[PDB]
RNA sequence: GGAGAAGCAAACAUUUAUUGAUCCCAAGAUUACCGAAUGGAGUAAUCCAGCUAGCAAGAUGCUAGCUAUCUAUUAUUUAAAUAAUAGAGGCGAUACCAGGGGAAGUGAACCAUCUAAGUACCCUGAGGAAAAGAAAUCAAAGAGAUUCCCUUAGUAGUGGCGA
RNA sequence: GUCUGUAAUAAGCAAAAAAGUUACAAAAUAUUUAUAUAGAAGAAUAAUCUGGAAAGUUUAACCAAAGAAGGUGAUAGUCCUGUAAUUUAAAUGUAAAUAUCUUUUUAAAAUGUUCCUGAGUAGGACGAGGCACGAGAAACCUUGUUUGAAGCUGGGGAGACCACUCUCCAAGGCUAAAUACUAGAAAGCUACCGAUAGAGAAGAGUACCGUGAGGGAAAGGUGAAAAGAACCCCGGGAGGGGAGUGAAAUAGAACUGAAACCGUAGACUUACAAGCAGUCAAAGCCGUAAUUUAUUGCGGUGAUGGCGUGCCUUUUGCAUAAUGAACCUGCGAGUUAUCAUGUCUAGCAAGAUUAAAGCAUAGAAGUGCUGGAGUCGAAGCGAAAGCGAGUCUUAAAAGGGCGAUUU
RNA sequence: CUCUAGUCUGUUUAAAAAGGCAGGGAUGAGCUGUGAAUAGGAGUGAAAGGCUAAACAAACUCGGAGAUAGCUGGUUCUCCC
RNA sequence: ACAUUACCGAAGCUUUGGAUCUUAACGAAAGUUAAGAUGGUAGGGGAGCGUUCUGUAAGCCAGAGAAGUUAAGCUGGAAAGUUUGAUGGAGGUAUCAGAAGUGAGAAUGCAGGUAUGAGUAACGAAAAAAUGGGUGAGAUUCCCAUUCGCCGAAAACCUAAGGUUUCCUGGGUAAAGGUCGUCUUCCCAGGGUUAGUCGGCCCCUAAGGCAAAGCUGAAAAGUGUAGUCGAUGGGAAACGGGUU
RNA sequence: GGGACUGACACCUGCCCGGUGCUGGAAGGUUAAGAGGAGAUGUUAGUUUAUGCGAAGCAUUGAAUUUAAGCCCCAGUAAAC
RNA sequence: GGACGCUGUCUCAACGUGGAGCUCGGUGAAAUUGAAGUAUCGGUGAAGAUGCCGAUUACUUGUGGUUAGACGGAAAGACCC
RNA sequence: UGUAAGUGUAAAGGCAUAAGGUAGCUUAACUGUAAGACUGACAAGUCGAACAGAUACGAAAGUAGGUCUUAGUGAUCUGGC
């Protein structure tokens, strides 16, 4: 019904010697419509908050189980906002040549906009975590501010 | 999300054509005729795998019967004496024996006639 | 909400559900000519009954919410 | 803005550009004829003119500027008649909105009530939104205009109590 | 305050506030590094190896508020265009704020008297329509045909109607935002398409068809750069054979070039034969490898023997002389959104869970909190009142129906 | 000049209704050129259910429309119970 | 026909392996053994192969040759899978998880290409051709000459309705011409249409259309007078010859 | 002027008005809306010791009476079916 | 319906003429088609067999003719339900 | 002789203790129920001891919830009393 064209029967029902047909844009015909094709749809849904919380606890435990890949660094900040300094800090810590996720205990805009450009880096605040990033992160670097805020964030 | 890549039908057809190499006429290249002939051929292959046993046993029996035509022992009586004297040799073995070494088979027959 | 399954009103007005599955209903033949019908027959027709277990699945389809 | 440019594409010649081009943005000028087309008409892009002015004006010459209709407002005995202004005409948006008119293929396993449905379509009006709107309202709660979402709820009711 | 001057109020002038978004209307300014329509600047790689060509391999760096994306002779954060964060406006458009200007108040509370407060209107009767409500006891609203009031000591509504009580004030006119929409202009995103796909159209409402309304296709790819084959030879040309260009000239007007289909060459077989053409046995010949070497294997052909009624639909039953396909290659059919119910998984638990929506963060149609309005359970029985682990039927637990105490 | 009885050819035709033999009318209810008028439940019809753009017991185009079918056809990889 | 002793004969049974499932036992489980049970349309249940896309993946494998096609060989119980040559000249892929426009042999299916009939029917009317010369790479078909034949109320001549460069000159043979072609109404370039008297325009009206006013209709509009258009008609004017 | 049937001309065109149409006729039988409100119902100021009754107002109603055409009915008509 | 005249309508066919047909050169379709190392008879079978059984017959391959069959081709039978 | 007769009504199964014939009294041609079953797709249909109320007959025990049994029937919606 949405392909351009007329809805006239291309030829008579009987007598022509051809296969019966109703409209030119028949899904069978070339250039016609498409039967049972894709239509716009809402893929989003919201999980129960308890399940989401339990998943967060589980992934954090799974990451912290390993001593080397999970590390904690004393609070710092990049007051200059440059990228050299932050990259130096990562390349001092991280070892597994891959995704690195930094956890923060606040919204430190200077660190965030200093790290927005590193190669394989993801900066996350404590209250805005993402399970996919945590789960696939091969190096996980947290501040002790983030540790404390996570403690009262998820103890409740 | 269109999922079209047609590297599948050519694969099926290539395997079928590989197996249908020596067939007559258009049955060796056309997809439809090759598939029809191959499918009936494989069913023939199964049936005939079971039939080969019957065919070969029949051949062995006929060969034994031929090798006994000389003496006066009809081979029903030959199998008779063979069992009765408790010689558990095989139809294939006896058939091959009558060709490779006739005198051993003849001795077996002399021994059966008892 | 675009497509909530509609109940079958003519069935709602006649069927009722018990707590664990059975369906309650009012018996027929006590609505009309009643002089000829025997008294014990009428007394039994008055009291309500339960349907056979063979209709319960279809009725549960007819009354999607009740 | 700075060195090429002569569209979408070069060819092959011939000029333009550091006296700042081409190109881009803004304003302005020109803007044939038709088309609501409106001086009259007509087979749309073409004939016929009137009045004023300029071409040696002139004999079916040429170039310009006015002369259509309707509504509202006044100069009138708003009518007849002009005059004076102001605003409309048509298109777009195979979208949205308001009003007027309003089906049937179908479902009810027929079918006429009913359904499809105030949907399709047609017509008249507008707008950036439209419509509605500051209670002679709701409804048994004490709330306080209209409109749009969430729920009440597939409930209350309604129906050849059939769909 | 009919005229003049006195006790007694109004028409104008000091003293303030609102306004083009309704609430009176019309503008002009400057003013705003506000914004829209051009722009400006914009970071930091060398060597080596293979190769026609490096961006790639390898060894070392450097930039990053810029590792968004394209192009560059193969895959570029540092080669180019750009990107991040900043920023250009004489002229014009649109926005605010400021005054100019405009309009308004030139006062307020204080007690009862007569007046006013929307008329062919409210309502009634008849025929219709809109309310989810199809005349049904049918309210309410709009209306065609008719009839027709009250005037605050009043009137409307409260799902026939009446009373009491409670709420509201019609028959006048205005009003932004939340809302709906994108033909389009700018900037972007994609578990969207990659030339039978995607808009009909990568070249198009064109070709073509119809008197007309209207209907409506097909056709993308040389190379990194034309460096488009100087010249010679056959030929009328076309085309080809050399020479040149190129990494490639079976890239030379076209990448990769499959199948259907058409050939050439070689191996074996075929003119005494009745073959859904295949399968099971099988000598001879040809190719090849072993065991010293003419016998075994793997291969290709195949004299001969046994067996064998294509396939798909539809039927009690099809080789059927029932249907369907000329062949090959592409395209071509249980999907999506919601509700009902069952199962599985995950979480919590007599509790489970938010919907719309809001804030924070960044621009990154995320995910984090906030949001308990509502929904389903926790008590059932009965038409219902009503009573409740009991209730309905009846005076009767007297016996039954449905329950249950065992979630 | 206008029409088509009879017959033959044609009949995957030269022609989506013609051609060869011929036949009827041919001063009239005649033939014909150029314009104009009557439109779908309507037109027109010396009347055949004829004609209205090669299709008419209700034209064509677009839209409702992906109308509805208890009817016919089709529905794509494998294995195990 | 009646007796004696046999044999052949199926995917039945026995024997020899191998696979899955159920039950039971052993075993810590894993698994190992004992028993039986595995034809199958409609239909129900379970387990997998393969395709595309996204995350894993700024990973890994590719200019030392990636995808794709093609040849040979090999493997798994099936879908199917991976090694090596040749071609190809630039992108693909392992594990896990997710999502479908996810698998075609048939619908008198759609689209493209190519067979078959078959080098077969036909090449469009029973008016008719022949020779010589010329041109040219090439002539039954083009040009010219001499004969013959056909139409001659035409198949001739001149104007309409229509077409729109098809007209003339020079050049050309991809294609189109039912053969050939130097030819053509085909293609390319240039040239060609001169009006006071012809036909229009214009002044007139017929058939008819439109239409201020008036009248009637939910709307759009319908009737309709004054007016204005509307030739196939009525209206000022030319003939002969020559020339490209 | 319109419609129906027959179809030059010649001789003729008979019988039936029950059925169904058409024309004319109202004495009755029957009959809608509109007038007409016998009576009945709901509400309650009051009365009734109170129910019951229940004035007025406001509503829901309805018969007897009146009434046209049509039909039945009374005739005619067949070159009306 | 009958008669006369006239005739290849016929007994009864023969010969000649023109265009096709046939051969060669040039151009070059069509419907149709699961394919095909596609014989006959008596049987059998979805009840009429090129494909099955038994038997018989038949060197391989073309061309010009002829339509008995391939329930031939063409039109989702118009008759019937 | 021994039910062949007669049992309102077809036929069948029953009927001597009669379910057949006669007479007296009488209204159980009842209200609420109903364990347990038969037959059954469902909807329905059928039998039923026994219990409370209140009767009829009988001295009483007891019988009677129409008819010797099996046909004489009609769902729902709507409306009336």
């Amino acid at each position: 019904s949405e392909v351009r064209g007329s809805s006239k029967k291309p030829w008579k029902q009987k007598g022509t010697g051809r296969a019966r047909v109703g409209t030119k844009r028949n899904p069978v015909w070339i250039g016609g419509g498409i039967a049972l094709g894709p239509k716009p749809r809402d893929y989003s849904y919201r999980l129960p908050k308890k399940v989401k919380k339990l998943a967060f606890k589980s992934v954090l435990s799974l990451r912290a189980a390993d001593e080397n890949s999970f590390k904690v660094i004393e609070n710092f900040n990049v007051e200059s906002g440059k990228t050299k300094d932050l990259a130096l800090i990562i390349k001092n810590f991280a070892s597994f040549n891959g995704k690195v996720v930094i956890l923060l205990g606040n919204d430190d805009q200077m660190i965030k906009r200093a790290g927005k450009n590193i190669r394989d880096l993801k900066i996350l605040s404590f209250d805005k975590l993402r399970v996919v990033d945590l789960f696939y992160a091969k190096n996980l670097i947290a501040l002790e501010s983030a540790v404390n805020k996570l403690n009262e964030f998820y103890i409740k | 999300a269109r999922a079209k890549n047609g590297t599948v039908h050519v694969a099926r057809r290539k395997r079928i054509l590989k197996k249908t190499k020596g067939f007559w006429g258009t049955k060796k290249s056309n997809y439809k005729k090759a598939k029809d002939t191959l499918r009936k051929g494989m069913m023939y292959a199964t049936r005939d795998r079971k039939v080969r046993k019957r065919d070969f046993r029949r051949l062995w029996i006929s060969r034994i019967s031929a090798a006994l035509s000389d003496t006066g022992v009809t081979y029903s009586r030959f199998i008779e004496g063979l069992l009765k004297s408790n010689i558990k040799i095989n139809r294939k073995i006896l058939s091959n024996l009558a060709i490779e070494d006739v005198e051993a088979f003849k001795k077996i027959v002399l021994e059966i006639r008892r | 909400m675009a497509n909530k399954m509609k109940t079958r009103k003519s069935a709602k007005k006649r069927y009722s559900f018990t707590v664990n599955g059975k369906v309650k209903y009012k018996k027929q033949n006590l609505r009309h000519i009643l002089t000829k019908k025997s008294s014990k027959r009428k007394r039994n027709l008055r009291k309500s009954g339960n349907l056979s277990c063979f209709e319960v699945k279809r009725i549960k389809t007819l009354l999607p919410y009740g």
